[PDB]
């Protein structure tokens, strides 16, 4: 990772602040509010008449 | 390349062809970074014993 940073084969004696080269795969998650109020289409369809 | 895209790997994507502006931002700080212990010494490290 020290190699990558420094765009080089061969890194020198110190201390070196190096680049984040580390992955992972996360998570996706999505949420809404609760559906109560519905729609009207029992009076359409269900009708009595 | 947390400061600028951050977490958002899409656009780190498109950062990477700058690559040597990160390089030239970070080169400039640590060698302020150095500096600083180097006054420290300077000062007051005058006499080793
Ligand atoms: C009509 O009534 C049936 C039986 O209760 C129900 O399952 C159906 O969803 C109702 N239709 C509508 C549009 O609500």
């Amino acid at each position: 990772e020290t190699k990558c940073t420094l765009k080089s084969f061969t890194v020198e004696k110190g201390i070196y602040q190096t680049s984040n080269f580390r992955v992972q795969p996360t998570e996706s998650i999505v949420r809404f509010p609760n559906i109560t109020n519905l729609c009207p289409f029992d009076e359409v369809f269900n009708a009595t008449r | 390349t947390m400061y600028i895209c951050g977490d958002s790997t899409e656009c780190s994507n498109l950062l990477l062809q700058y690559g040597s502006f990160c390089t030239q931002l970070k080169r400039a700080l640590t060698g302020i970074a150095v500096e600083q212990d180097k006054n420290t010494q300077e000062v007051f490290a005058q006499v080793k014993q």
